[PDB]
């Protein structure tokens, strides 16, 4: 399928249940060709773990883990920062909300 | 593009059972519905505000 | 005009000296900033944050 | 031109037409109909120089309306000349009472 | 507790405004007031927003001039708090009405 | 169900709303008239004074 | 429509060659010039009605009491120099 | 078809608050006061300022509307306010 599967998901709690690894290597292939993808799978099938594992692979295989953006609806604003808090915690997460002062 | 339905994960997956419940109309709410609907059909079908 | 243009010349001199002072400030910040994360150091900071 | 031969630059003929339309007199003084334009040119030169100085003071290349505001307001003679007229998006000179300070 | 004495931030905040030059009145309630005071004459007035902006600037300028004048009239007396006496005196002195 | 529906709509629910809005318009017009007459009285008094 | 932006622009350019302008300030200057012109011109009209009769002396005198004297002497002197330049 | 009754005749077509209240607020007046340079203020100023608006805005409004009526213009433009400001002794530049 023109995809090379070879991950090094270090500092990642848990493991993909043999269904998100294909998504991870598809995203790796998409990155390797400098393109944009659409992870439009069925709702509830772990999109967050897929993108978390993609970012972890990018941070491990490549020395680049610069400032990335997660644009999300308000309700999941906490969930995302908890999603890889329970999962791979080797990243530094920032949450942007809550009045001008803080 | 990348899409995968629930066919990829089905070994342990409870199914979905769709059910439709029919509810009647109460007397005073029926009065309200008829009044509003007749007024709307008399207004929209012809000159109005 | 003469008074305010002398004031403006002093303001421009202050502008230049503050430009150079923040240039050296940025230089010192770069020297004291983190360099060459490499692999082992980046994973060390990653595991501490983990 | 007439302004060039006079050393002026404001369009004298436009003001002549304006005064002829205004009918402030049947036969306006044609000995020096641009003289009333000359005095206005002098006043405009004054106000433009003051505005340019004020804009140069706060490192802004373009004439801020506030810059013109302090330019006209600083001059006591200008305030006496035009003090009953306000300027859109103007301002007030910072005037804090010394005895008010703690 | 980072609580400052009454008036400690007042001078700073006065400096902040008298530096600024923006619109101090919210546009929508000013529109409401203008419509309320103008509908008493004729309907279908069809105001142009530039006009209401003009009267908004006019009224704020008149009010700040008034308020600085009453500040002077109050600092006349051994008073730093403004009361109706100064406002009435400032209004009557110039003979506005 | 035609006849009772027709009767109750002859009484109607929106009819009460129309009556309430008519009363509202009436008292609003009365207030506007009072405002206009008071303003006219104030204006005539002011013109007489000056 | 004939605007007056060009004249004020070139006056600013001959008194400040690197200072820009703002659009609001353009209307500010236009209104200032217009209303000063009208004010001094109706002053000249009332000064013509001053004398029991139907030039440049009227306008010189009109500018001589409308604005503060310090700038008034400069105004009249430069106006006279302008008319001397324009005479021939 | 002809006998009986039912709704299939479309319709004939009939018909089916303008009081308004003053605005402004205490924080706005407080900001305006701070612009005017006052250290401390009492609790009775806001009513008087509202009175100043109710005595200042409406007069220039009446003069403006009678002027634009005298101009035979069935609309109000920003330039009409300038005439009122000039005859009121407080002229505004820029419009
Ligand atoms: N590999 C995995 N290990 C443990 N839990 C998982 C895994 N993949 C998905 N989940 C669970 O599935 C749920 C899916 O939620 P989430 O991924 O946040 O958004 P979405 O519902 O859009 O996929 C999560 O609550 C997560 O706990
Ligand atoms: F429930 Be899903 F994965 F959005």
């Amino acid at each position: 399928l023109s995809v090379v599967d070879v991950p090094v998901p270090s500092l990642l709690r848990g493991n993909l249940r043999t269904y998100q690894k294909q998504g991870l290597n598809w995203l790796a292939s998409l990155y390797n060709n400098h393109t944009n993808g659409i992870l439009a799978d069925e709702m509830g099938l772990g999109k967050t773990i897929q993108t978390i594992s993609l970012l972890a692979y990018l941070a491990c295989e490549k020395e680049n883990w610069g400032p990335h953006l997660i644009v999300v609806p308000t309700s999941v604003l906490l969930n995302w920062e908890m999603e890889f808090k329970r999962f791979a915690p080797g990243f530094k997460v920032l949450t942007y909300y809550g009045s001008p002062q803080q | 593009l990348l899409r995968r339905l629930k066919a990829d994960v089905e070994k342990q997956m409870p199914a979905k059972y769709e059910h439709i419940v029919y509810c009647k109309l109460s007397k005073r709410q029926r009065f309200l519905y008829d009044d509003f609907m007749s007024r709307a059909q008399t207004k929209a079908t012809l000159a109005s505000g | 005009m003469e008074n305010t243009m002398k004031v403006y010349e002093k303001l421009s001199k202050a502008e230049k000296k503050r430009k150079i002072i923040q240039e050296r400030i940025r230089k010192h910040k770069e020297q004291e900033s983190q360099h060459m994360l490499t692999q082992e150091e980046r994973l060390r900071i990653a595991k501490e944050t983990e | 031109s007439r302004s060039a031969k006079a050393g002026l630059t404001f369009p004298v003929g436009r003001v002549h037409r304006l005064l002829r339309r205004g009918n402030y007199a049947q036969r306006i003084g044609s000995g020096a109909p641009v003289y009333l334009t000359a005095v206005l040119e002098y006043l405009a030169a004054e106000i433009l120089e003051l505005a340019g100085n004020a804009a140069r003071d706060n490192k802004k290349t373009r004439i801020i309306p506030r810059h013109l505001q302090l330019a006209i307001r600083n001059d006591d003679e200008l305030n006496k000349l035009l003090g009953n007229v306000t300027i859109a998006q103007g301002g007030v000179l910072p005037n804090i009472h010394q005895n008010l300070l703690p | 507790p980072h609580r400052y004495k009454p008036g400690t931030v007042a001078l700073r905040e006065i400096r902040r405004f008298q530096k600024s030059t923006e619109l101090l009145i919210r546009k929508l309630p000013f529109q409401r007031l203008v419509r309320e005071i103008a509908q008493d004459f004729k309907t279908d007035l069809r105001f142009q927003s530039s006009a209401i902006g003009a009267l908004q600037e006019s009224v704020e300028a008149y009010l700040v001039s008034l308020f600085e004048d009453t500040n002077l009239a109050a600092i006349h007396a051994k008073r730093v708090t403004i009361m109706p006496k100064e406002i009435q005196l400032a209004r009557r002195l110039r003979g506005e009405r | 169900l035609n006849d009772e529906l027709v009767l109750h709509n002859k009484d109607g629910f929106l009819a009460r709303q129309e009556f309430l809005q008519r009363v509202g318009s009436a008292e609003d017009e009365r207030y506007k008239e009072l405002r206009r007459q008071q303003l006219a009285q104030q204006l005539q008094q002011d013109s007489e004074a000056s | 429509k004939e605007t007056y932006s060009s004249y004020i622009y070139k006056v600013l350019k001959q008194t400040h060659p690197d200072t820009g302008i703002s659009q609001k300030s353009m209307s500010i200057l236009n209104s200032f010039v217009n209303d000063i012109f009208e004010r001094i011109a109706t002053e000249a009209s009332k000064l013509a009605a001053y004398n029991k009769k139907s030039s440049a002396r009227e306008i010189q005198t009109a500018v001589r009491l409308i604005l503060p004297g310090e700038l008034a002497k400069h105004a009249v002197s430069e106006g006279t120099r302008a008319v001397t330049k324009y005479s021939s | 078809s002809g006998r009986g009754k039912g709704g299939k005749g479309l319709g004939k077509g009939g018909a089916k608050l303008r009081d308004n209240i003053q605005g402004i607020t205490k924080p706005a007046i407080r900001r305006l006061a701070r612009r005017g340079g006052v250290k401390r203020i009492s609790g009775l100023i806001y009513e008087e300022v509202r009175a100043v608006l109710k005595s200042f805005l409406e007069s220039v409004i009446r003069d403006s509307v009678t002027y634009t009526e005298h101009a035979k213009r069935k609309t109000v433009t920003s330039l009409d306010v300038v005439y009122a400001l000039k005859r009121q002794g407080r002229t505004l530049y820029g419009f």
